[PDB]
């Protein structure tokens, strides 16, 4: 039970009710002011009655202590969040955080001991690529004094403060909340130089000395402040150490210093000005438009909104507005496009707004109940276009015919002749005489794919208590009456697994029968969302079991059937119209959806099914509930007698976001095409995230002024936008004028904000998220040291500097091991291992520098900086260590130590389920192991009729037996074993078990049930000690290997390593088909300037990649058909390959997969002779040629031994990192040679005919007949 | 003449029969009566 | 027949131009 | 069949009989979409007006332009004194001309 440490990062939405409740229990005076007096008055009346419990008995003492101490500073005051958010970013003290100060100082000294060596190695690596003999000398100083820089920032003191406070709080909570010791003494009000912390079980109290401003916060606020400050520190350091971000540094600094000033005066609404960042960025980017009429278009509305919010908050003056305008001007106006979009990232680095519950429902309640008026003619034209699109969609793939299709009644002879003959038709005839389609009636011709997989239902969600018992989610104290007990669980996966009778065509029939309109239990509820930046913000909805199931089934049907229908001189120009899409789901109506709903009820077979949402909603009341927002009621009444006010939503009509998405998405297009016809221009659409984009095109004469063409595009799109707005207002949806952006150049999407072909990006988005603890159930160093490297590798390719990224990663790893080893809340770290590590130095830094796949604790090898995926994670790290010991960063003993380390104890199955790891003692992932060990039990003990018979008690037995048969031969092959075992039934079980996720709640439930032995609990909680024990023994072991000569190459070294390591199962039999050479070991380069030779190209090397770029001034601007689950059979058969006698076993396992005959399998499989990118700019000016690259080892028609893709990626990487600074491309044109030589990495392969079977094969004696598992009756 | 009258009658009937699928309701069962029973048992 | 035709045509044109009004209550 | 309702006759039947009360009298039927004018400042094309936002965005265009700094201060001075919708729009046209030059 003690294996659940508290959370380490913010995940809940801040709510001003929780802190107010805490303090009102504490009886501490405060200054918050709430809209609804419900909570305050309710808790007041309750405490007046006098009820209490252990938690109150606890939280009264803290309040008494605060009351006692307050008398020292008799001129104090509480400063509410975020009105106080200015001081809590500059808060600092030297005394109250002394331990971690010494810790980080020792870490900095450690780093400084080898910074020079790291720089030496990096410079050697760079020079190897021919990028010169020495880097830009303004870099070496930064690389060496990196620690000094990170210490000389302006956020270091607050970072130390909040980190110490957070770790203290976690320690306290994790120690107390476990019922080991029930008796407890209150914490005492600490003292210091300028601050004085009180850390309760749930609240933090800070009291300065000179200012005497008082602060009260909670666990969530502490977490949020820690995250914010850590991100600011990392980002500011990354901008300081680099040079490219010179003026951006000043800009961001001014933005911080300015907006931080409005907080102590404006208040919470400041987050509106904060949320006004992205639109302002887009408008300032628009300011550079080529059609002078568009300049300032969006800017006008942006400034109007800013003036509005100011004049509303109450700054009635005008000079303040003028100065704010000037400040925003200086902030945003720049001259570098690639930096115009960088302010996009910092948009989240100002915190979060404390959002209530009332003012979130007050918005939707008013936007929903409001009348509308539509135009029948326009609606009918839209419906006509829709029917036509469906007609063409079915006419394709069927020889151009309408066989099971509609039947007109009085349509014109013209349109009737199309159906009579068989050709298609366009939007023209439909919009011309829509009167034709007025009265058609389809006939179902599409089947409901129902047994594809089990993903939708298994995606975890929430639920809602039954309609008659809806007051369960509230705790007992926060109401004016005792609530009832909630028996229905709130876990979709548990409720779906513990069932007894389930069949999908029971839910569909439940809807069709109309029972869902009298089901007396269905309910829907709303809950707030976390990490938002608007007081209104958004919400999300949960509902009851049967209705939720019916909804997801319907969505799967529509998205798996008809949904695929809408997937798709003079030249073309195109503008761009961008608009937001939120607050659109609240504007649909039955009157506008019924036509398409009826048409889908026709072409699916189900009667009156695809309009369930409004039909059920119009008689059901909705409300929003959070455990600290209690409805003002006297006693429990049903869901109907509540007055429609202040938390509830009575009788709505508009939909709910997310639900029936595909329906609206496929129903909106006809209006777009209607407007396109009315304007005589073709269009295309896209939805990316939370805003629709439209591209309107137009044809123009070829030879013409480019500016004139781009003016004509805008001229057309203006009229088009006018017409579209008119039509949408006719139908009911009012596309606002301001909130959309017309542009001639750009449009935003997920990866980045595209602009005229070249993509600008926010490199600093990810750096702000590398932290000191990854997110897991038990904080593990092996997890955090990987969560660091992944974000660094991400932030590299978006623009940052490779060398500085590597150095920062090394510093963070050395500074993380120290915290995990000397300052933590774990209880297993005994002095007898804590001391023998911290006392020595070289051992610690060596363990921190050694790569992970060999046994160390570093997770970012050099070859990863350039390429995306490295070849062989063993030989890569061995070559890395070789380069380190060459550059004299590590002693000589380490190589022999790693080559003669002591092996572990692993199974035969994990060797297959992970085919690359030369396995070592205790190098697994605690969370990823606990996931499977807690999944298998629930997945094996559930009687659900969908997964019957798939999980017998002897699962692992057959698993290991099949794995052993597959593996054990006279020559082992892990790759094919992994592939086949994944593509077999065991792989199906594994994929299902992994796809089924887990959480703390499910783990605790399984524990309470007893699916885990105390022995395993001990083995898990005693884990993190073992990696340290093993690293110590590996780094201190004194052995040798006379065969090792460190000039032997990495592959011929890793072979011996693997063999010696796990020889207990190899018995001397070789291991083949696992290793490839490393990229950064056999790839030299050279920079061909205008009038010089090519040394490394003439001394004997002949093969090389050839890159060329000209002096172009730029960087400014310019019997099988439609297969089913059986597809695994063919790929498995090829994986096994052609083996005469073993064809029997191949056919046997394929039959265990599905019902197929040997002849059918043999004819359906193919046969081979073997039984075995738009992230940079300068790329668009190059000319790759692979002329002299044909010289590969043996030059065969086999997979590229070295990866030519990796070669080209490295070439483009160096060619990019050359021109990172200069704007133009220089005077002359540049050529680049990239030679390789891998003669030391050649494998004298001897391809066997095939490993003969060497074991009596054995399977399940009864082929399974479960429907989901591959079809035992396919044809 | 009579054919013109009948085609106008059919146009009127189609207009009413499509307004009755969106008003909605207001009758015996105008919502979705034409869909076949079901494609599969 | 002519006056009947034109009367039917005007009636069809009348019914081809119609608005739809939606309330804001579920069951009044 | 109905009272003269704008054609001067456009019948309207609500979801039920008595539900058109919200848009029958609010002549006075429904606030329709405002006519998107090329003379009124709208998101489909920028034109100035008497609002301070117009002066601000004009100054912002002048600053973001690739025009020389001496001429920037020149237009600053020549702008501080202007007043009036017509002459504001006129100077706007001249400024568009100069910057596109
Ligand atoms: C009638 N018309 N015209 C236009 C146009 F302007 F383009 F012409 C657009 C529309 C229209 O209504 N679009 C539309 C299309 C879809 C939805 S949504 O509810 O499904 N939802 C909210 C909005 C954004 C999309 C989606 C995100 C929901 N998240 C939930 C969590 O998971 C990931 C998705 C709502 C409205
Ligand atoms: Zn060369
Ligand atoms: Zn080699």
């Amino acid at each position: 039970n003690q294996i659940l440490y508290p959370e380490v990062h913010l995940d809940s939405p801040i709510v001003t009710n929780k802190i107010v409740a805490i303090l009102e229990y504490a009886r501490v005076p405060h200054a918050y002011s709430l809209e609804d007096p419900t909570l305050c008055q309710n808790i007041k009346h309750r405490l007046k009655n006098g009820f209490s419990n252990q938690m109150i008995i606890n939280n009264v003492e803290v309040g008494n202590v605060i009351k006692s101490k307050l008398r020292s500073y008799p001129a104090h005051s509480h400063i509410p969040y975020p009105n106080c958010n200015q001081d809590l970013f500059n808060i600092e003290d030297k005394e109250s955080t002394r331990k971690i100060r010494e810790l980080l100082k020792k870490g900095n000294s450690l780093y400084s001991k080898v910074s020079d060596k790291v720089f030496q190695c990096l410079r050697d690596t760079n020079s190897r690529l021919g990028l010169g003999s020495e880097l830009r000398e303004d870099i070496k100083e930064k690389i060496i004094n990196l620690g000094v820089y990170m210490h000389s920032s302006q956020w270091f003191e607050p970072f130390l403060f909040w980190f110490t406070v957070k770790t203290e709080m976690r320690s306290v909570i994790k120690s107390q909340t476990h019922t080991c010791h029930r008796r407890r003494h209150t914490p005492v009000f600490f003292t210091g130089s300028s601050v004085e912390l009180l850390i309760s079980r749930d609240l933090v109290a800070i009291i300065s000395k000179e200012s005497q401003h008082v602060y009260y916060l909670t666990f969530e606020l502490v977490l949020m402040y820690c995250d914010v400050i850590e991100g600011r520190l990392m980002t500011e350091t990354a901008m300081t150490i680099d040079a490219r971000y010179a003026e951006l540094l000043g800009r961001v600094r001014y933005m911080w210093k300015l907006i931080d000033g409005f907080f102590p005066a404006l208040g919470n609404p400041t987050y509106q000005i904060v949320a006004m960042l992205e639109p302002l960025s887009l408008a300032y980017l628009q300011l550079r438009d080529i059609t002078v009429e568009l300049r300032g278009a969006f800017l006008n509305h942006c400034f109007t909104e800013i003036h509005d919010v100011l004049d509303q908050n109450g700054f009635s003056d005008e000079g303040t507005y003028h100065e704010l305008i000037e400040a925003l001007d200086y902030i945003f106006i720049t001259d570098d496009i690639h930096l115009t979009g960088e302010i996009f990232s910092f948009f989240r680095s100002f915190g979060h707004p404390r959002l209530e519950a009332v003012t979130a429902a007050e918005n939707v309640r008013k936007y929903m109940n409001q009348p509308k008026v539509i135009v029948y003619e326009t609606l009918m034209k839209g419906h006509a276009i829709f029917c036509g699109i469906i007609i063409n969609g079915y006419r394709d793939r069927h020889g151009g015919s309408w066989p099971p299709l509609t039947l007109p009644l009085h349509a014109a002879d013209t349109i009737r002749n199309a159906q009579a003959s068989g050709e298609g038709l366009t939007h023209e005839q439909c919009v011309d005489n829509w009167k034709s389609f007025a009265g058609v009636r389809f006939g179902c011709f599409m089947p409901l794919s129902l047994d594809s997989d089990l993903t939708m239902y298994l995606k975890d969600k929430a639920l809602a208590a039954l309609q008659r018992e809806w007051d369960s989610v509230y705790p007992k104290e926060f109401l004016r009456y005792d609530p009832p007990k909630g028996t229905g669980s709130r876990r979709l996966v548990d409720v779906f697994l513990n069932d007894s009778s389930f069949d999908p065509y029971d839910m569909i029939m439940y809807v069709v029968s109309g029972a869902y309109l009298h089901d007396p239990e269905f309910n829907l509820s709303y809950s707030l969302k976390e990490k938002e930046i608007k007081e209104t913000g958004r919400l999300f909805a949960k509902m009851t079991y049967k209705m939720r199931a019916c909804q997801v089934i319907a969505e799967n049907l529509i998205s798996n059937g008809i949904g695929k229908y809408f997937k798709d001189t003079y030249e073309t120009v195109s503008a761009f119209i961008t608009t937001d899409l939120k607050k659109y789901c609240l504007n649909w109506r039955y009157e506008t959806i019924s036509l398409f709903a009826q048409r889908l009820n026709e072409i699916y077979g189900l009667p009156s099914f695809f309009q369930w949402l409004h039909k059920r909603l119009e008689t059901s009341v909705l409300y929003v509930s959070d455990p600290h927002c209690p409805p003002d009621l006297d006693a429990h009444v049903p869901l109907c007698k509540v007055p429609n006010d202040q938390i509830f939503i009575k009788y709505p009509m508009g939909g709910i976001e997310g639900y029936c998405q595909k329906l609206w998405t496929i129903s909106t297009i006809p209006y777009l095409y209607l407007a396109a016809y009315e304007s005589g221009v073709r269009i295309a659409s896209l939805v990316q995230g939370d805003n629709q984009t439209i591209a309107v095109t137009k044809r123009v004469p070829s030879t013409w002024p480019y500016n004139l063409k781009k003016r004509e595009a805008a001229r057309v799109t203006r009229d088009y936008f006018v017409i579209l707005r008119q039509r949408l207002h006719d139908i009911g949806h009012h596309l606002k004028a301001n909130e959309t952006i017309v542009s001639s150049h750009f449009f935003v999407y997920s990866k980045g904000i595209y602009y005229d072909g070249l993509l600008v990006s926010q490199s600093l988005k990810s750096i702000a998220r590398c932290v000191f603890w990854s997110e897991t159930i038990v904080d593990e160093t092996r997890a955090a040291c990987s969560n660091i490297a992944t974000t660094m590798a991400k932030s590299i390719e978006r623009g940052y500097d490779r060398y500085l990224a590597y150095s920062l990663n090394v510093l963070k790893v050395i500074q993380q091991i120290l915290i995990s080893l000397g300052f933590t809340i774990n209880s297993t770290m005994t002095r007898d291992v804590v001391i023998p590590l911290l006392t020595n130095n070289d051992l610690l830094i060596r363990m921190a520098l050694l790569p992970a796949p060999i046994g160390g604790m570093n997770y970012l090898n050099m070859s990863r900086l350039f390429v995306r995926n490295i070849g062989d994670p063993v030989t890569s790290s061995i070559a890395d260590l070789k380069r380190m010991i060459l550059a004299s960063l590590m002693p000589e003993e380490t190589l022999h130590q790693v080559m003669t380390q002591q092996p572990g104890d692993s199974s035969f199955l994990d060797w297959a389920s992970d085919p690359y790891s030369a396995n070592l003692v205790c190098v697994q992932s605690i969370t990823r192991l606990l996931k499977n060990i807690t999944a298998r039990f629930v997945l094996i003990h559930s009687p659900n009729p969908m997964l019957k018979g798939l999980f017998h008690d002897d699962s692992k037995e057959e698993d290991e037996r099949l794995a052993a048969f597959l593996m054990d031969r006279h020559i082992i092959v892990p790759r094919a074993a992994h592939e086949i075992l994944d593509h077999s039934v065991t792989g199906a079980r594994e994929s299902i078990a992994g796809m089924l996720d887990t959480t703390k709640g499910l783990i605790r439930a399984s524990m309470r049930k007893g699916g885990l032995t105390s022995r395993v609990i001990t083995r898990l909680s005693n884990y993190d000690y073992e990696q340290f024990r093993a690293g110590m023994v590996l780094l201190t072991g004194r052995k040798r290997n006379v065969l090792i000569d460190k000039e032997s190459c990495s592959v011929q070294l890793a072979r011996a390593l693997r063999s010696h390591m796990w020889a207990r199962l190899a018995r001397g039999r070789p291991i083949y088909g696992l290793e490839v050479p490393d990229v950064l070991e056999s790839m030299r380069g050279h920079l061909i300037r205008r009038h010089e030779t090519c040394v490394i190209c003439e001394c004997g090397s002949v093969n090389y990649g050839w890159f060329f770029v000209p002096s172009g001034c730029q960087l400014d601007d310019i019997s099988r058909s439609l297969r089913s689950a059986v597809r695994i059979a063919t790929v498995y058969s090829w994986a096994y390959g052609d083996d005469d006698s073993s064809w029997n076993e191949a056919w046997l396992l394929a039959r265990q997969r599905a019902n197929v005959s040997l002849e059918e399998l043999r004819v359906i499989t193919p046969i081979s002779t073997s039984t075995n990118t738009s992230l940079v700019r300068v790329a668009r000016y190059t000319t790759i040629s692979n002329d002299n690259l044909s010289f590969v080892i043996s030059d065969k028609k086999v997979d590229t031994n070295f990866i030519y893709q990796q070669g080209m990626l490295l070439g483009l990487g160096v060619l990019e990192t050359l021109f990172r600074l200069e704007k133009d491309t220089g005077s002359s044109n540049t050529v680049l040679h990239l030679h390789v030589e891998t003669d030391c990495c050649v494998i004298p392969m001897i391809d066997h005919p095939r490993i003969p079977s060497s074991r009596k094969l054995e399977l399940r004696a009864e082929l399974c007949t479960n429907p989901l598992i591959y079809d035992n009756a396919p044809l | 003449q009579i054919n013109r009258q009948n085609i106008s009658i059919s146009t009127l009937e189609g207009h009413l029969s499509s307004i009755m699928i969106a008003i909605p309701g207001l009758g015996k069962d105008p919502n979705d009566p034409t869909a076949d029973v079901e494609l599969n048992p």
